[PDB]
């Protein structure tokens, strides 16, 4: 995987470098992408995906979730329908609130409880459904809970060059991130090439070697492909970081935020 | 559930009681811990969730082994490998004739390799108190109880770990956890193999301070640069003196009593690494370098 790949991790007093980035590399070997797992599900549409993700994302930033929540929901949803077959539609809520419920309870203090997930359901999914599917999600994923995420990615990198605001550069390639991953076909690509990829978009081939690891012919298929989500997010001028009450300002470029990216989606798909 | 017959109740917890059963048909004897999902509002424990994908990540011979996750009807059953006992009933049973020093190398060495192991995943401990670590009859000793554990991606904030073996940073109200309050943990139990005592057992935040205080010294700016700007920290705390570790851990040698004082340094940024503790002349007899590239 990545043969050309070389370690950007600095000297780390508290382990060995080379058995951090092993360990990192070696997530992609366990967690696996499938970009044509709709075609397991003949009645679904990979728009569907995206409205089901756009909506979670919105309820994250309602209760003021981790980014690394809604991408851990992100993950769990696609590998777990990838082991799945013949899905409808009108179940796409349940198995993406429960893959939601599953990612606060592991990544949030304090996670909002189980009658709030049922609640911004708007009645349309139970408390005991939820608990349901939580159990035939995780059974399924084999327990494999710990991925790293398209925006851990992100974290580690952007972590790398700091060891304008870089908060604001943050979120501001997040929300690319977070435009390309309604689109199924970004599966076709690593996680850690996504968010080198989207990390390019907002700086150089220089800075994204140097952060990554990835040489530019790494990155060259994802970039061409992520081209157009990067052009509809240029034009419009990116978002501000935003304050959030019980937020320390330290952390408020972690939190989920949510904007009117199905539209954003369609300027670039076309 | 069919193939096991529990042999009795060795724990219990919020989450669930913990058995200790063995498979009717190989012979295996495992840990059961039975979760109650009739009583659970939330669902399967978030800390249980943690704890399964956690174990499933990590795999190292110095790191208790989750050997299965089953459901039956509204239990959820998580299957661990079984070790005898823990290291704080092998210390009260061997209060008396004390636990041989080649035995006390052999497991701070392996406590500190799986320690190691999980700083390498990113993964803090925090619970490393004897209680969580268990033996064998082999000579093998594992870090358990991964309930506490959290990934550190992103700074670990603390929130208003068992007192006796809480870091000094965190009794002065740092806002943040490291990878040096494991380190810590680890140095308050290799004391207490040696002296067969808990090194700092204190009854309250400010009692297990001055506990600390009158072995270690009470700190300054010159050994821990930022205590007197702590949030916790008072100008009015008493001037004790450093002990003479001599007299702290007398069995101990000065390779001994050199590792310990690492592990137990105020400042958590020169607090001794896991990996670094494991190349320390301590250690020079269980272990040889490898020839490094570069
Ligand atoms: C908001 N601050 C942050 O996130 C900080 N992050 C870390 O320090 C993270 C958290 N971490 C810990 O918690 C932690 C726990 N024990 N020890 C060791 C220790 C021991 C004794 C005393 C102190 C510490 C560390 C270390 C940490 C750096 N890690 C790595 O894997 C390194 C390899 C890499 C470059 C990716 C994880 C900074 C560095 O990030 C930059 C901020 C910024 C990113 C860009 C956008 C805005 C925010």
């Amino acid at each position: 995987i990545a043969p050309s790949r070389g370690s950007p991790l600095p000297v780390l007093s508290w382990a060995n470098r080379e058995e951090v980035w092993k360990i990192m590399l070696n997530k992609e070997k366990t967690y696996l992408r499938d970009q044509h797992f709709l075609e397991q599900h003949p009645l679904l549409q990979p728009k569907m995906r995206a409205i089901l993700l756009d909506w979670l994302m919105e309820v994250c930033e309602v209760y003021k979730l981790h980014r690394e929540t809604f991408y851990l929901a992100q993950d769990f949803f696609d590998r777990y329908m990838a082991t799945q077959e013949n899905v409808v539609k009108t179940l796409l809520q349940l198995i993406g609130i429960s893959s939601l419920f599953i990612a606060a309870k592991l990544e949030e203090i304090y996670p909002p409880k189980l009658h709030q997930f049922a609640y911004v359901t708007d009645g349309a999914c139970s408390g005991d459904e939820i608990l349901t599917m939580e159990l035939m999600i995780m059974k399924a994923l084999k327990w494999r809970l710990s991925p790293l995420t398209i925006v851990s990615w992100l974290n580690v990198y952007m972590q790398v060059a700091y060891l304008q605001y870089p908060q604001q550069i943050f979120i501001q390639i997040a929300e690319l991130l977070d435009l390309c991953v309604l689109d199924v076909d970004c599966l076709e690509f690593p996680y850690g090439i996504l968010a080198a990829s989207a990390l390019y978009h907002f700086s150089s081939s220089e800075l994204m070697q140097k952060v990554s690891g990835y040489q530019w012919c790494d990155i060259e298929n994802c970039v061409k492909w992520m081209v157009p989500f990067a052009m509809v997010i240029r034009e419009t001028g990116s978002s501000k970081l935003k304050h959030f009450r019980g937020v320390a300002d330290e952390d408020a470029h972690n939190i989920q935020t949510h904007r009117d990216s199905l539209d954003l989606l369609d300027k670039a798909r076309a | 559930m069919e193939n096991f017959q529990k042999v009795e109740k060795i724990g219990e917890g919020t989450y669930g009681v913990v058995y200790k059963a063995r498979n009717k048909l190989t012979g295996e004897v495992v840990a059961l811990k039975k979760i109650r999902l009739d009583t659970e509002t939330e669902g399967v424990p978030s800390t249980a969730i943690r704890e399964i994908s956690l174990l499933k990540e990590l795999n190292h011979p110095n790191i208790v082994k989750l050997l299965d996750v089953i459901h039956t009807e509204n239990k959820l059953y998580l299957v661990f490998e079984f070790l005898h006992q823990d290291l704080k009933k092998f210390m009260d049973a061997s209060a008396l004739t004390g636990i041989p020093l080649p035995l006390i190398k052999s497991y701070l060495f392996q406590l500190l390799q799986g320690l190691a192991f999980c700083h390498s995943h990113r993964v803090l401990h925090r619970d490393l108190k004897p209680q969580n670590l268990l033996i064998n009859t082999e000579g093998a000793i594992k870090l358990a109880d991964f309930g506490l554990a959290r990934a550190f991606g992103v700074p670990v904030r603390t929130y208003t770990v068992t007192l006796w073996y809480r870091a000094p940073e965190i009794l002065l109200g740092c806002k943040y956890y490291s990878t040096a309050v494991d380190i810590w943990s680890l140095g308050c139990i290799f004391a207490e193999m040696v002296t067969r005592r808990a090194l700092f057992p204190g009854d309250s935040e400010i009692d297990q301070l001055f506990r600390i205080f009158r072995t270690l010294g009470t700190p300054d700016e010159v050994v821990w640069p930022g205590v007197t700007s702590m949030p916790d920290y008072k100008p009015s705390f008493p001037k004790w003196a450093r002990q003479d570790f001599s007299k702290v851990v007398p069995p101990l040698d000065e390779d001994g009593r050199s590792l310990l004082s690492q592990m137990l340094h105020y400042d958590p940024n020169k607090r001794i690494s896991a990996k670094a503790a494991l190349a320390h002349p301590f250690f020079q007899d269980v272990t040889k370098p490898v020839p490094h590239l570069r």
